[PDB]
């Protein structure tokens, strides 16, 4: 009985740090749409710096 | 009999022979003037056969990854069962 | 005359490549009968087992 | 354990000759399709075309 | 990244002063030399957990 | 363009001949097919009796 | 006259030097160099004036 | 011996109708631009074996 | 020379983008090699499974006349062995696609 | 050790000048 | 520069919550069964690392 | 009997991944033997 | 004779153990030698691929070819006998 | 009682002899390869430049 309810505490922590997980599996996937449209920011910068130098 | 065609244009040939491997070769063995709509018409072609290839391989990846977890899970289970049906 | 012609050679090609797939097709349902007769005849010998 | 390793732990042979039951595998026994696609340039390529 | 900032950087020049000069050979070493150093320190790390 | 005449004649007659490697590979399994199930049928009957 | 034969020699001393970095590409990539990936059918496939 | 001979039976019928979930799923999962789409020879057609709703 | 200016703008812009397209492709190009890395070291991983059920298996089957024995153990690794085949094939089948 | 078994398929693009 | 900064410390923490999911979870599955099942040197030993909750 | 039993067992038991004693061996399906 | 022959039996055994790690290690080698022909494939590949992008008269029927495709045709054969090697190890 | 002992003895010399002849050939064919193949590496560079 000990040795089910250790269990069912270490089960409960396996939840917890998939919870964690996955809830830092957003930001990462969010930081990389985050770069990319900021990338594309300075880029537009670019063409118009082109832009008034003729 | 083929003939002059002083320019070479070789590209509609390498796109054909790419996409199917079994045509055999294409050589000389024994009008010249794009026009604005074939420039933006090929490099659109272009831009489209970019954009479809490079979804192709995302798609790929974002499939593999779960099939991968998912199938060392399962052998890792049933290596699991079978030792404790032997102990 | 000579796109008329090119037509007229084009034409047996056509035509030998449908024969081809009728003749693949035929074939395929035939085999694939075959396939259901060994596996009745697989139950059949599941019985006196 | 399920029933049909049960029922082939047992004397009498009122099991299957094939080892995998089809209420477990995911896939069938002998199915001869596989919706394979080709590499052609611009037009995608779709894996588990089956499972859709 | 700064890398790839500056060999970008180095095509807004004007077409006179657009030049191959001294910088863009060892921009383009300095690019190989960053990619073969942090590839080869992806294979130790592969190394130490095994 | 993308095609000489032979070329193009080869890229289909290439076709043709493959199909057909694959039909008389079926018409082989077939008969196979059949000489299996008549012997093994044939033997467990002949070891019942 | 005379600017038309130079005009000729001209554009094949374009085609001359653009062949050349071809050639030098091709003539410095060894392994290891970072440029190298699988090409399917390239062993066939040709275009030859 | 006739229970037997019934789960045969139900075997054969499982094995069907997941071959006809397979090849309609696949057909459904086509869609413009795909690599397979072709100009079929002879549809519109009706089968020796073909069988009623 | 306002049609040099049409043709030179127009050409840049043909120029800026496809370099945009270059840069995509080749970062895509390298997480590809990296999934197929992935896909070789599972590969071999499975194999080891593979040795490892078969060998205790057949080291299992000499058995003295008496105690060959039909126990559960054994229907579980006949499972195990063929699930480790499907898993194989597959494996290869998505290594040819990417 | 020598990359000798994988080739990655980029660099620092230029084309002629 | 900064989101570059964000990026690596989210990413280096993410792999650290996959490797210790990897490990608890084969903890779960021991059993009274599993062949590497020991005595081991010293239970109840608090390492050099004590981070609390 | 029973010890041979044993410890064939016990060894089967105890052998893992990555330990000595694993060979490829081949055809264990097919044969089957059990009384 | 029991004792005799139970030595036999163990130098046969030891000696057993010895020469599959042998031969596991011919395996290794084996593998070792099946990547780098597949590196050398991809070098020969990518230069034949990027070399027939010239101009129009720069196309051209060299020795180079000539040998290329010979080049393509030996590793094809190398890497195929190599792989024999090791399904017969 | 011998019969046994003798049939063992020949299996397992047999099993000797049939591995140590793949390993000699398993290296020589290694060493073969690898010579060939850097040689006409080297006449591919040479032909390039």
């Amino acid at each position: 009985w000990d040795e089910h309810d250790n269990r069912t505490r270490l089960a409960e922590r396996i939840d917890t740090v998939s919870r964690w997980k996955e809830m830092l599996d957003k930001c990462l996937t969010d930081l990389d749409a985050e770069i990319d449209a900021l990338a594309q920011m300075k880029e537009s910068a670019e063409q118009n710096l082109q832009a008034k130098n003729l | 009999t083929h003939s002059l065609s002083l320019p070479w244009r070789p590209s509609t040939y390498y796109k054909a022979a790419s996409n199917w491997p079994t045509l055999d070769p294409y050589c000389t063995r024994s009008f010249t003037r794009y026009t604005p709509d074939d420039w933006y018409r090929s490099n659109l072609t272009n831009f489209q056969e970019s954009n479809t290839s490079r979804h192709n391989s995302e798609r790929l990846r974002v499939d593999t990854s779960r099939l991968i977890q998912d199938k060392y899970q399962q052998t890792r289970k049933t290596q699991a069962d079978s030792t404790q049906n032997l102990g | 005359r000579k796109v008329g012609e090119r037509l007229q050679d084009m034409h047996g090609w056509k035509s030998e490549l449908q024969r081809q797939v009728e003749e693949l097709v035929s074939e395929t349902e035939l085999l694939l009968a075959q396939k259901q007769r060994l596996e009745r005849a697989l139950d059949a010998t599941a019985g006196p087992f | 354990l399920p029933s049909a390793y049960t029922q082939r732990l047992r004397e009498t042979a009122w099991y299957d000759p094939i080892i995998p039951a089809q209420y477990t595998d995911p896939s069938t026994r002998w199915g001869s399709v596989l919706w394979k696609d080709r590499p052609i340039r611009g037009k995608e390529f779709a894996i588990n075309r089956h499972r859709f | 990244s700064i890398v790839t900032d500056n060999l970008q950087c180095r095509e807004r020049r004007q077409h006179p002063d657009l030049v191959r000069d001294c910088v863009e050979i060892e921009l383009l070493k300095e690019a190989e030399l960053i990619r073969n150093i942090q590839e080869l320190l992806k294979r130790t790390i592969k190394q130490a957990v095994s | 363009s993308a095609s000489t005449p032979e070329t193009w004649a080869k890229f289909t007659q290439e076709h043709l001949y493959r199909a057909e490697r694959e039909r008389l590979a079926s018409v082989n399994l077939r008969n196979l097919i059949d000489c299996i199930l008549q012997d093994t049928s044939e033997d467990l009957r002949l070891q019942c009796d | 006259a005379n600017r038309a034969a130079q005009h000729e020699l001209e554009k094949d001393l374009s085609d001359k030097q653009s062949a050349y970095r071809i050639d030098d590409k091709c003539h410095h990539l060894r392994n290891t160099s970072d440029g190298v990936s699988y090409f399917h059918g390239v062993e066939r496939v040709d275009a030859t004036v | 011996f006739l229970l037997q001979e019934a789960r045969q039976r139900l075997n054969s019928d499982h094995r069907g109708k997941m071959e006809t979930l397979d090849i309609d799923r696949g057909c459904l999962s086509l869609n413009l631009t795909s690599p397979n789409i072709s100009l079929k020879i002879n549809p519109t057609r009706v089968p020796n074996g073909s069988t009623s709703l | 020379n306002l049609a040099f200016t049409n043709r030179i703008a127009e050409t840049a812009d043909a120029k800026n983008k496809i370099q945009t397209h270059l840069a995509k492709t080749l970062q895509e190009i390298f997480q590809t090699e990296m999934t197929i890395e992935s896909i070789k070291k599972a590969i071999v991983e499975k194999s080891a499974f593979l040795k490892v059920a078969q060998t205790r298996l057949d080291e299992r089957t000499r058995r003295p006349n008496i105690e060959l024995c039909r126990d559960m153990a054994q229907l579980r690794l006949v499972n195990e062995v063929y699930e480790v085949d499907d898993t194989i094939q597959t494996l290869q089948q998505r290594l040819r696609d990417a | 050790g020598a990359h000798t078994s994988s080739g990655l398929a980029t660099s620092g693009f230029r084309t002629a000048k």
